[PDB]
């Protein structure tokens, strides 16, 4: 379980999963898919105006 | 929500009410000094011990 900040240091998403390396390839690295979920949201003013 | 923060680089104090370390290290030393000196001597002498007879009048 690890929480992603922004750059005002807020959480905005949990991430937890299993990785996936290609298996030359890379092996320090991975993705994860669907590995994180939103937990804030962004204001937004689409919509308004014209 | 606090302002945008930097990832690398050091935490230097930037708005009014950060805080900061002060190491207290003085060390001051002045000094000086002077002299003048001066002396003289003097001592003369002069003595007829014996004098001769057509020298008597002087």
């Amino acid at each position: 379980m690890t929480p992603l900040k922004g750059v005002d240091s807020q959480v905005y998403a949990l991430a937890q999963g299993n990785i996936l390396v290609g298996g030359v390839n890379q092996l320090n690295g991975g993705r994860i898919t669907n590995g994180a979920i939103i937990e804030r949201e962004l204001p937004t003013q689409f919509g308004a105006g014209n | 929500n606090y302002g945008y923060q930097p990832l690398f680089e050091d935490r230097r104090p930037r708005n009014i009410g950060d805080t900061l370390t002060i190491v207290l290290q003085e060390n001051v030393s002045a000094s000086k000094s002077s002299s003048a000196n001066a002396s003289r001597d003097g001592k003369t002498s002069f003595g007829f011990d014996t004098v001769p007879r057509y020298l008597q009048g002087l």
